[PDB]
């Protein structure tokens, strides 16, 4: 009943045997009259169990006298029913048979036993050749296929020495003889010698499978069928139909045939018939196997009566529509119900309104087990009789019911965890549920015809975690950052703004006003407009150092509007909140500070009494939407005829030839759009900032109460693009795919299109709505993907310990900072603490959560950089420690121990997939004024007083007065400079200067040239041009330079009048400047080049969507990646071979010398050795994770991956705390790879769990004994999710038939530690609620 | 060559086209050979006496009319003992295999030949000769394998066991071999024989079969049953009847493929006759239906079978074949018949609560009962315990009188009926 763990293996036929309770001989199912089971067949009652309860077939042995006795003469014992759902059968095959799934299922076990190709084990089984078991003399060996003459030939000579056999026969025979110990000792020795790639790592792989296999206790003979089981009747049911006719599974046809073939096999050999009819009836019950255990695999499937193909059992075992999900990690439940949402504005933030109808019949049993303690009822029949005719009495018990009784409301998709809310219900009439406005965001609801479905908890601790994890009031700040959910929106805003909003001199200005009370008396009154400018005595209340509540009292100057809203604040705010024209920012900010201030009660109450207020006082304003709302321009038929006539006189100039195709389309294209700016800047003039209001006197001008502004503004729902549409031009459009068409839509909505236009805009239309439709899925699957690697993690220590982390500094692409450090450090603990003695004497006391107050501090000091402890780094095993962790964003402090990481960083980052979409390079310019800094730059001065550079890798900052970077710029190779390090620059200067369509080869020096090794006709051309007659010489490469000229390397001596080369300084270098191939110099040889000039000119002339956040996490590689360098030290060429342009990297320090093969056509950026270091780029193009895993570490992998997925969200403006990046990538370095001879028992190319290594790591390490050196590998989701040490969570992941393949030959055993191995199982998870028990039996493991 | 074709209907076909056909000549040839091999197996068993004696004394335990010789049988066979029995006179007569007692058994043979055997005690016959040469040879088998080893030509130890096998034989061991290695040899002459045609008319088979392949079983099914069915033929072919094999073979292949389309194909398997009637019925509709130019009426297609409206009513109901639980009943392949049916064994929970109160009640109203009135409803209707004693056993117990347990019932009905002890079992009024 109780257990620990499962395990899989493979099935002896003893085995089987013992599973049964007896063997199936006949086809046949039941009696065509008395639909009564027949004597042996596939359904007999005497070996599968009883058809009806405590009831033989005769009776004889009746009234629970004889348990577990078998009446004899009918055969059939007499117990329960339920027998007939677990007892099993069996078949003895009078043929061997291969089992399908260790013969085809690749890498066919079989075959790597053996050694043999697959098409050689597939010939011998089908009859086709013989094989050799056994030669003893020594003309023939094991394992030689022998064609059919071929076995006559070696018979009639040699004989009686010679076992051939052919079909599963032989192979079982293979099998059986072959000894597994000494084939482990001869590839163990035969690794020892030579290691070719291909063949190492085969020979690995199959040393393991021998190791594993011994180890298991399996043998290999019982890969192959002698005997095979039936399944219990019941699950493969033979049911009546209503109408008379029956209804079947397909495992009974699949039964019945291979019953029959077996049976006749029996028939043919008893009967000695000839060897062709025997091998065709062998070969047919060996496929009606193969149909059995996996349809269609064999190639051709057997289709049923229909058209089908039979469903067999590793079709109900595998897909979307499987056991695994469908029954087990998601089924159809009792108690609930479901409907259509409609609003009920009057509900409080914690209730739901349930139909009477509904609730009546979700909690029936409470009712009757309330009517029988009142005694209103005797029986439980007389309580339903009284609830099915809806007496009085079940209305005031049912209300007494659901009294303090939640219960649970779900839309589907549930894309995360707050789609899943408990409510307190209240009884309505009607039949739709009504649902609190404030809801609907989370939920991403809209009352347009959907619909949500309602569940019941009923144990005391279902009710108690629905009131406190789950109830609506819990869940105000979201999980994936730390904003609130709760936002006011279209009405309420609308509301708040009209009533806070501020008008010239109407009704009442400055009066004074004795508070707010006096504010609601008057404008109710009729006496004073909500507009009014007016002055009044405010009481504020401020908290006071140790929280209390001082009071201060004012004569502010307001409007009647702000003094009656101010009566809803609850008292510790100041008054400067609601003292502007309420927007939606402003209304959010303002519950953030209620919230941060006064607590979670003060912020419920005070999101009520908003919505409320908003509401009555948008109905009060009636504001509506005509159509003279809709201003167009004065002015924009004037800038339409002009664009129009301008675009005339650019095409009429076309046809004198002076526009080629390009320049006018790009012409057109641009005045276009400066039409359309003009048209929208234009109507947005008129719109905005359009009344003019006589202030007791002369005019004024204030912004507008245009309705449709009002929307725009308040953030209610308009938007400025929407609002051009209606008003302006619609715009220019595309061609179904890309090309954007050459004349706008100049026509407007108020205005109506045309058919043309019409028709035109439906490409767009149609193109986007069907992205829509079809992103959908993509969203799904990534989601998915995502929470099944990452759901082992919960929070299982206090503090590891570590001393690691990640440095973090503001982003600063480009010119502008993206993000500054608060919202970028926020909530995480600090590690090894920076202290600044000095400029800013920093203290950072260790490992200190980060509230606000402390990143103010950070913020008025003006830090930038900081060590932040990380999950990444984190030193638990199975687990990660609190502090690595950080706050829990929505609750807000210290995350507690036990909570499900994993799952909660899985479904935010997936959340928002949905609405996630599907050249002046010359110089450097700076922006803002500031310093230059720059870092690992290589400068050389010419004779222009110009600093040119050489670093390849050369950085540009603006560090400002308080010493922040404010810009970084990417200094190209080459590219001349302007100023030197030091100076402040001025805003807009160019600071760089380089040629974009070359890289030039810059001279440092003077004096004469000498052009080395290169010939005119072997290495360059002649070029002549016109009279002018100015030549330039281009040094051609290897691939078509002649034969006689291939060892000359060209290059540039720069001699002196005497020729010796004065050396540099302290170095020892000789000026020895071997430019590569195609050097092109246009000066002759022997022409005096200055320093500074260029020698060589060489030309050097992104898929950002969902796919490229799905690539990212998936570990692909890029097509064209570029290279880095290994290892520091010398870099040259090589001798090419067949093209192969050939590194050769000799360490400076190091001595083994380092080969790369490099492509041909690629580019190299470095000309020859110079000082590269781990990682440096040497090519461009898209870089690969797994070489910044390999060279760089894994804080580069980490920063590289949440970087360039976080552009993608933020392009969008999505914000995902990097905090759930960083645990998917935790949960993807998972394993390991050993590249050592260690202490412990490992091998040579291993892959093992980095936990695991570092337990017998620290476990020898703590013994003195040196451990094995690992590596960590990188893996995509889907491999990492496929190799975790469970066959059960990877078997429900994906590709189930290979995984318990393997874990079936390997004997492996599952420990239960999971979440969805628990859900399976039925038990309760290890997170959360359940995780303290849990620990207790771990505890009881002590006791064991 | 092989293109990997995994089709198995390709191999067969592969395998199958190598044997040439020949016709006229060879189906005598073999035929000749065939009987050849027997007529062997037959003299040589003939040959041997004591299975003579044993058929002989195997008829006379046992007491079967129209016997081919180119009370009958008693007075047919007497003449026969007699002559064994002087031939036996003779073979003890001066020779043990003399040739005058080898003609004679020659001459009985020839007479013996000339009878009819049951095919059963053919075998039983060529069995006695079996188990007595395995016995011989498996308590030799050590004696030669000792004298090969050992000796390489003790002697005398061994030697007694051999005698004694001598002796319970009782014949010797020489001929014995001789007629055994010869049943041996015509056996082998026989079956290879039969081989040959067998592979030569395996085309024959595919014709029939394919005939019949619309949509039954399967192919290869089809086929393999037809060889089945081909085995039996050249088994009973006879050239001395001068036809063409063909017109032999194809009834006994028709018969085994159609009888075993009736036996498998099915779920519920349909006897053979149900199976002809219904065959009949479909012969009848189609051309009733195309002479009257619509469907017919089970009552004109009684009157053309003959048969009561009632059997052809029960015939229609019980044609139809199952329906697969994987078939999709929603237009879209997401739902299949299969989730769409209910289980009807469960119980109600409601029903089970029900039932639990009625027990607790029922215990209360007897609880308040007459101790004895209590046990002996309790021991009547088998409450609360595992069976119910009957009123004798009652009656043994308690108190031998028979009425008196009577009266008792009666007196208990009479209290339980009066209505305040009832009040709560009326709420069970309606079941
Ligand atoms: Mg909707
Ligand atoms: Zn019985
Ligand atoms: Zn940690």
């Amino acid at each position: 009943e109780e257990f620990d763990a499962i395990k899989i293996a493979l099935a002896s036929p003893d085995m089987i045997r013992s599973w049964s309770f007896g063997e199936v001989k006949k086809p046949e199912t039941i009696n065509y009259r008395t639909f009564k089971p027949e004597r042996d067949g596939l359904f007999c009652a005497r070996i599968f169990g009883p058809v009806k309860d405590y009831e033989c077939l005769c009776g004889k042995y009746k009234r629970l006298k004889h348990r577990g006795v078998i009446c004899e003469k009918c055969g059939v014992e007499v117990t329960q029913t339920k027998v007939r759902r677990e007892r099993m059968g069996h078949i003895e095959l009078a043929s061997p048979t291969a089992h399908i799934w260790f013969l085809k299922s690749l890498p066919s076990r079989i075959g790597l036993l053996l050694d043999m190709p697959l098409r050689d084990i597939e010939r011998v089984l089908y009859f086709e050749s013989y094989v050799v078991i056994e030669g003893g003399m020594t003309n023939l060996e094991r394992q030689q296929i022998l064609t059919e003459e071929q076995y006559l030939d070696a018979l009639e000579e040699f004989g009686d020495e010679f076992d051939a056999k052919m079909g599963a026969e032989a192979i079982q025979a293979l099998l059986k003889s072959m000894d597994l110990e000494q084939e482990c000792e001869q590839l163990r020795e035969e690794l020892n010698e030579t290691n070719s790639e291909t063949k190492r790592k085969k020979l690995t792989k199959r040393i393991k499978l021998l190791e594993a296999f011994v180890q298991s206790g399996n043998k290999p003979e019982w890969m192959i069928l002698t005997v095979l089981p039936v399944l219990p009747p019941d699950l493969r049911p033979l049911v009546p139909l209503d109408g008379g006719r029956f209804a079947t599974s397909d495992l009974n046809d699949l039964y019945r045939r291979v019953i029959n073939r077996n049976n006749r096999l029996k028939r043919l050999l008893d009967l000695a018939a000839p060897d062709i009819i025997v091998r065709n009836e062998k070969r047919m019950l060996q496929e009606a196997v193969d149909a059995l255990l996996d349809n269609g695999r064999r190639g051709r499937a057997i289709t049923g009566s229909n058209k089908r193909p039979l469903k067999s059992l590793a079709d109900m075992i595998k897909g979307k529509q499987g056991r695994f999900r469908q029954n087990l990690l998601g089924k159809r439940v009792d108690y609930s119900g479901r409907s259509v949402i409609t609003v009920g504005p009057y509900l409080r933030l914690h209730q739901c309104g349930l139909p009477k109808k509904m609730a009546l019949e979700l909690f029936k049993p409470f009712i009757y087990g309330k009517l029988e303690l009142r005694g209103l009822a005797t029986t439980i029949k007389a309580a339903k009789k009284m609830v099915e005719r809806e007496e009085a009495v079940v209305w005031d018990i049912l209300d007494e019911v659901i009294r303090e009784h939640p219960v649970l409301l779900n839309r589907a998709p549930t894309l995360h965890r707050l789609g899943i809310q408990a409510f307190e219900p209240v009884l309505i009439e009607g039949k739709a549920i009504q649902l609190h406005p404030l809801v609907c965001a989370a939920y991403n609801a809209d009352f347009d015809g959907d619909q949500m479905a309602v569940h019941v908890p009923l144990t005391l601790e279902a009710q108690l975690e629905a009131r406190a994890l789950m109830m609506s009031t819990n869940n105000i700040l979201s999980p994936a950052n730390g904003e609130p959910i709760i936002v006011p929106s279209q009405d309420v805003v609308l509301g708040l703004y009209y009533m806070t909003r501020d008008c010239v001199n109407a009704k009442g200005e400055g009066m004074v006003l004795t508070g707010p009370k006096e504010a609601e008396r008057l404008y109710r009154s009729g006496l004073a407009s909500l507009h009014a400018r007016v002055k009044v005595r405010i009481t504020e209340y401020e908290k006071d150092a140790n929280g209390e509540l001082v009071a201060k009292t004012s004569l502010k100057d307001t409007t009647v509007g702000r003094a009656i809203l101010w009566m809803i604040v609850p008292k510790g705010l100041p008054y400067s909140i609601v003292n502007q024209a309420l927007g939606k920012k402003a209304i959010s900010k303002m519950l953030n500070t209620c919230y941060r201030i006064l607590g979670l009660k003060p912020t419920v109450i005070f999101a009520d009494q908003i919505m409320y207020t908003g509401f009555a006082y948008a109905a009060r304003s009636g504001a509506s939407v005509g159509i003279d709302d809709m201003v167009i321009p004065e002015k924009k038929h004037e800038i339409i005829s002009e664009a129009e006539a301008e675009v005339a006189e650019i095409q009429e100039q076309f046809q004198s030839g002076l526009v080629t195709a390009g320049e006018r389309y790009n012409k057109v294209i641009d005045i276009w759009a400066a039409a359309n700016d003009r048209v929208s800047k234009a109507m947005m003039d008129n719109l905005q900032t359009e009344t003019v209001i006589n202030r007791d006197g002369q005019e004024e001008k204030q912004v507008s109460f245009n309705s449709i502004y009002m929307m725009a503004d308040s953030g209610a729902r308009g938007s400025a693009a929407q609002i051009r549409q209606l008003a302006g031009m619609r715009g220019l459009m595309a061609k179904p795919d890309g090309s954007i068409i050459e004349t706008p839509i100049t026509a407007n909505f108020r205005e109506g299109l045309n058919v043309l236009q019409y028709f035109i805009s439906t490409h767009g239309a149609r193109k986007g709505l069907a992205d829509t439709a079809l992103k959908t899925a993509n969203s799904g699957y990534l989601t998915r993907r995502l929470v099944d690697v990452a759901q082992d993690l919960v929070v299982t220590e206090d503090d590891c310990g570590t001393h690691e982390g990640i440095m973090m500094t503001p982003v600063i692409e480009g010119g502008d900072v993206k993000e500054p450090l608060r919202d970028r450090v926020l909530g995480r603990v600090t590690a090894e603490d920076v202290l600044k003695p000095g400029t800013a004497d920093i203290l950072v006391p260790r490992n200190t959560l980060l509230h606000e107050q402390w990143c103010d501090l950070l913020e008025e000091n003006s830090v930038d950089a900081v060590k932040v402890r990380s999950v990444v780094s984190c030193d638990t095993d199975f687990g990660v420690c609190a502090h690595c962790y950080g706050r829990d964003l929505a609750r807000g402090h210290i995350i507690n121990k036990g909570e499900a990481i994993g799952v909660i960083a899985a479904q935010s980052i997936g959340e928002p997939g949905t609405q996630l979409t599907m050249a002046a390079e010359s110089s450097i310019q700076v922006k803002n004024k500031g310093s230059i800094k720059l870092s690992n730059v290589k400068s050389v001065v010419n004779s222009s007083g110009k600093l040119v550079i050489t670093s390849r890798n050369t950085e540009l900052k603006l560090i400002d007065e308080f010493g922040r970077t404010k810009e970084s710029y990417k200094v190209p190779y080459g590219a001349v400079l302007a100023k030197g390090d030091g100076e402040q620059v001025a805003g807009g200067e160019t600071v760089a200067n380089w040629d974009p369509h070359t890289m030039p080869v810059i001279t440092e020096v003077s004096g004469f040239v000498r052009f080395t090794d290169m010939i005119d006709g072997q290495t360059i051309t002649r070029q002549t041009d016109e009279l002018t007659g100015l030549s330039s010489l281009v040094v051609l490469d290897s691939a078509e330079r002649t034969a006689g000229g291939k060892d000359l390397r060209p290059a540039l001596k720069i001699v002196d009048a005497q020729g010796n080369d004065v050396l540099i300084p302290g170095t020892d270098m000789p000026a020895q400047y071997f430019l590569p191939g195609k050097a092109i110099v246009q000066l002759e040889d022997g022409v005096q080049i200055s320093s500074g000039d260029t020698l060589a000119r060489i030309p050097q002339e992104i898929t950002g969507g969902l796919p490229r956040v799905a690539d990212l996490f998936e570990a692909r590689r890029p097509k064209e990646p570029a290279i880095l360098a290994e290892i520091s030290g010398i870099v040259s060429f090589g001798k090419e071979t067949k093209g192969k342009r050939r590194l050769v990297i000799t360490p400076v320090d190091g001595s083994d010398p380092y080969e790369e093969m490099i492509p041909k056509w690629r580019q190299l950026n470095v000309f020859e050795g110079e000082r590269v270091e781990r990682g440096d780029v040497i090519s461009d193009g898209p870089e690969a994770p797994h070489d910044i895993l390999r060279l760089r570490g894994v804080h580069a992998v980490t920063r590289y991956i949440v970087n360039e997925v976080q552009d993608v969200y933020r392009l969008q403006g999505v914000k995902i705390n990097d905090k759930h990046i960083e645990v998917i990538v935790r949960q993807m370095l998972r394993k390991a790879t050993i590249v050592n001879a260690g202490s412990s028992d490992f091998l040579e190319g291993e892959q093992v769990e980095y936990s695991r290594v570092k337990i017998a790591n620290r476990e020898l390490e703590a013994n003195g004994k040196v451990g094995a050196t690992y590596s960590r590998d990188l893996l995509g989701i889907t491999k990492a999710s496929l190799a975790t040490e469970s066959f059960i969570s990877a078997a429900s992941f994906q590709e189930t038939t290979r995984v318990l393949t393997e874990a079936a030959v390997a004997g492996k055993r599952d420990e239960l530690r999971g979440l969805k191995e628990n859900v399976i199982v039925g038990r309760l998870i290890p997170a959360g609620t359940g995780y303290a028990y849990h620990q207790d039996r771990m505890r009881r493991r002590a006791a064991g | 060559e092989i293109g990997r074709t995994t089709d198995p209907v390709r191999m067969y076909m592969r395998e199958m086209g190598t044997v040439e056909l020949l016709t006229r000549e060879g189906e005598i040839d073999i035929a000749k050979r065939i009987e050849d091999g027997i007529n062997q197996v037959q003299c040589s068993v003939a040959e041997y006496p004591e299975a003579i004696t044993y058929l002989l004394e195997q008829y006379d335990r046992v007491e079967f009319v129209d016997p081919n010789a180119e009370e009958l049988a008693r007075e047919k066979f007497a003449e026969l003992r007699a002559q064994y029995v002087v031939t036996r006179d003779t073979i003890k007569a001066k020779g043990r295999s003399h040739a005058t007692a080898q003609e004679e058994i020659l001459k009985l043979s020839e007479v013996f030949k000339q009878f009819r055997l049951v095919p059963k005690q053919f075998d039983y016959l060529v069995n006695s000769m079996r188990v007595m040469m395995d016995r011989v040879r498996t308590q030799e088998r050590l004696i030669m394998k000792l004298c090969v080893e050992q000796c390489k030509m003790e002697v005398h130890r061994a030697l007694q066991k051999l005698q004694q096998i001598e002796e319970e034989t009782g014949l010797t061991i020489e001929q014995v071999k001789d007629i055994n290695r010869r049943m041996s040899i015509g056996e082998a002459k026989a079956r290879r024989a039969k081989k040959e045609m067998v592979e030569a008319n395996l085309r024959l088979v595919i014709s029939i079969a394919k005939k019949y392949t619309n949509r039954g079983l399967q192919f290869l099914d089809l086929i393999q049953e037809g060889n089945i069915g081909l085995m039996k033929a050249v088994d009973k072919f006879e050239y001395r009847r001068g036809y063409k094999f063909s017109t032999y073979a194809t009834w006994w292949i028709r018969q085994a493929i159609t009888r075993s389309i009736a036996d498998q194909a099915r779920t519920i398997r349909i006897p053979v006759h149900m199976i002809e009637t219904i065959n009949k019925l479909n012969r009848i509709s189609r051309q009733m239906l195309q002479e009257m130019g619509r469907e017919p009426t089970p009552e004109e297609l009684a009157e053309r079978m003959l048969m009561p409206e009632d059997k052809i009513r029960k015939v229609l109901k019980i044609a139809k074949e199952p329906i697969s639980m994987e078939t999709p009943i929603g237009d879209d392949e997401d739902s299949h018949l299969g989730d769409f049916i209910e289980d009807t064994t469960l119980e109600l929970p409601l029903d089970s609560a029900t039932t639990e109160s009625l027990r607790a009640a029922t215990h209360d109203v007897l609880a308040g009962l007459t101790a004895r009135e209590a046990k002996v409803l309790r021991m009547r209707f088998g409450i609360d315990m595992n069976t119910d004693y009957t009123l004798e056993e009652v009656g043994k117990q308690f108190d031998v009188t028979r009425e008196r347990i009577r009266q008792i019932e009666a007196k208990a009905l009479r209290k339980l009926r009066h209505p305040s002890r009832s009040e709560v079992l009326r709420s069970f009024l309606d079941d």
